[PDB]
């Protein structure tokens, strides 16, 4: 292949009759077919079979089909967005999650111990409500992630917003890191502080100017409280009726003034509001990471449930008679999916009847046409046996 | 005369050629290999296509060359003129052709890698020109050398 | 006369050759400068690959000077004009060809900066052009050394 890049284990899962024999080599089994013949004898074949629930007619095989399609999407949508998380983040490898180990068991290994697992999930339940289950947990878990990360990203907002004051530019830079009482005033009833922020080269003409800019301005008060690397920052003293005055007359200079003023509690105020908005990130972050691994975990055996519960259900559907199906998931190794596809097709397309039958054979990963893409749903064309190719 | 004229076309047709073969591919390829940058490989072998004109052209070139210090006449000059020529326009011609395929068919190699060996032999259709410049030419220059003689 | 269209040809053209190269280089790498700025060294190697086929270019004129002579034959003369024309048409169809796919391969350094050498291998294609150029004009330099004898 060159149309797409693999390279980390590929997943069809099939399920056949047991009663089938290939036509692509007469004179075998499917079980003997699977491990020598197939994709040069490479192919790597493990089990998959699941035994009977409880069916609660006909009738109602008709509606748990329909819903099996549509919780496996569902659950499939939930699984992708959990690993776009974790890869996004890069804490966790972004290199994996496609054959990264479940059960802390390489994943064509976990298929292969994969018979029907039980975390909450029995033969005895009827099928119904282990449709609805699985969903119900899988959408629940998701939902925690998606609201984690939520509140990562508002967190995330109120840091850069902090650290802005802390050491920024003046332009919304609110002072809490000068606590200076010979920078500013405070318990005074004539006297108040107002904070101008000047352009370096201008730094000359504000030590020249302000006394007599307003009226009635503490005289020796200018002092650098802080500088960025833009603007600098003065402390000046002045009547409370003057203040007015001195911003409007700075202005026209080209001097921003930053209207703050001090007071005890603001200052002690901004610094918290900083140590909150650091303390809720970290803590969110770490959170985050082990919620993800093990919300990805359970999602996986659910999902497979749902892929295992629903071809099963399918072939019972589709084939009837022998009431136990033969199944079996096929790992396939990177890029000889196109070959495995074909084989298959060829070998038991036959079974499922010649009307059954299309050929628009090949795959397009890019977006330049949508045929050659095989799917029951769509009316273009069909899968020949129930086939579902899985890309992880 | 026109032996001399014959020459220098084969050098400058031929050149041209490649290069507008070389630049009209190159400018889809490198806008290709950042969607995947697998298919390195594949995209250079169009390019390489105009890469082989100018080397034949070359060898029919330096024959001249050695036939060629003399003061000759019209008799050598044009049959050498005519194989200068032949060199030039499969070269320039092909070369022409190579990088218009080239381009639409980056798309092909992208996509399809199976029917890329489809997309060579579109390309592999132009290279029979070069031949043609070629081997008529290899025929004319040994022919030509009479030296003067109008 | 003959000889002075030599010179003319040689280093016009492979002047031009190499000036349209570095230009259409220079937009690209202007452009990405600012994207990523600690791939400059990458950037520059394009740059420089079309400014050494103009220095071949003006040895092969200082040579085809002396080898006029005043005599003035019509064919030793038509070498010299016929051997400033072969480097001088190669060298523009060379730098053409590099500023084109020089310009493209700057996106690629952006994106895909682990594979900047994929760039390379398609530009330095264009420059067997100037060696097919450099060889054929300077044998017949050679030739026509001999100061047109009548």
């Amino acid at each position: 292949m060159a149309t797409a890049l693999y390279t980390a284990n590929d997943f069809i899962l099939i399920s056949l009759p047991q009663n089938a024999q290939p036509v692509t080599a007469p004179g075998s089994k499917t079980d003997s077919w699977f491990n020598e013949t197939l994709i040069g004898g490479r192919a790597f074949v493990s089990d998959f079979k699941i035994p009977e629930f409880k069916i609660g007619s006909l009738d109602t095989l008709i509606v748990e089909s329909e819903e099996l399609s549509k919780v496996d999407n569902q659950i499939g949508a939930s699984i992708g967005k959990i690993i776009e998380i974790l890869q996004g983040l890069n804490e966790t490898s972004t290199n994996a999650y496609r054959t990264l180990p479940i059960n802390n068991m390489p994943v064509p290994e976990y298929l292969e111990n994969f018979q029907w697992q039980t975390r909450k999930f029995k033969l005895d339940k009827s099928i119904k409500d282990l449709i609805t289950l699985i969903s119900n947990e899988s959408s629940q878990l998701d939902a925690d992630v998606r609201a984690t990360y939520a509140n990562y990203n508002s967190a995330k907002t109120n840091l850069a917003a902090a650290e802005r004051k802390k050491t920024g530019d003046l332009s919304v830079r609110s002072l809490h890191d000068i606590v200076k009482p010979e920078d500013f005033v405070l318990n005074s009833e004539h006297l108040t502080t107002v904070l101008v922020a000047v352009p370096k080269s201008l730094k000359s003409d504000f030590e020249k100017s302000y006394e007599t800019l307003s009226k009635n301005v503490v005289p020796a008060s200018a002092s650098v409280i802080a500088e960025d690397a833009e603007y600098v920052l003065f402390n000046v003293h002045l009547f409370k009726k003057n203040v007015q005055e001195f911003t409007t007359a700075a202005r026209e200079k080209k001097f921003i003034p930053r209207e703050f003023n001090y007071s005890e509690e603001l200052i002690d105020q901004l610094k918290k509001e900083h140590d909150s908005a650091a303390s809720l990130e970290q803590s969110l972050r770490v959170q985050l990471v082990r919620l993800a691994k093990t919300a990805y975990v359970d999602v996986f055996i659910n999902w497979f449930h749902i892929k295992a519960l629903r071809v099963y259900v399918e072939s019972v559907l589709r084939y009837g008679l022998p009431p136990h199906f033969n199944i079996k998931i096929i790992a396939v190794p990177p890029k000889n999916l196109s070959k495995c596809k074909s084989e298959l097709i060829d070998a038991f397309g036959f079974l499922g009847g010649n009307a059954f039958m299309k050929d628009k054979k090949g795959k397009i990963n890019k977006q330049d046409t949508s045929l050659h893409q095989y799917a029951s749903l769509v009316d273009t064309e069909y899968e020949p046996f129930v086939m579902y190719i899985i890309n992880l | 005369f026109f032996g001399a004229i014959g020459c220098a076309s084969a050098i400058i047709f031929t050149s041209l050629g490649a290069a507008y073969g070389t630049a009209k591919s190159g400018v889809g390829i490198c806008a290709t290999c950042v969607l995947r940058p697998d298919l390195l490989f594949k995209n250079i072998v169009p390019v390489i296509m105009a890469g082989i004109i100018a080397i034949y052209g070359l060898v029919v070139s330096v024959l001249v060359c050695y036939s060629l210090g003399q003061k000759q006449a019209l008799y050598t000059g044009f049959i050498q003129l005519g194989a200068g020529l032949s060199v030039g326009l499969s070269g320039l011609a092909a070369g022409f052709a190579i990088g218009i395929v080239g381009d639409a068919g980056v798309r092909g190699s992208s996509q399809q890698p199976r029917l890329f060996v489809g997309m060579i032999l579109i390309l592999i259709f132009a290279e029979v020109l070069g031949l043609y410049g070629l081997i008529v030419a290899l025929l004319l220059n040994s022919r030509a050398t009479q030296d003067v003689v109008c």
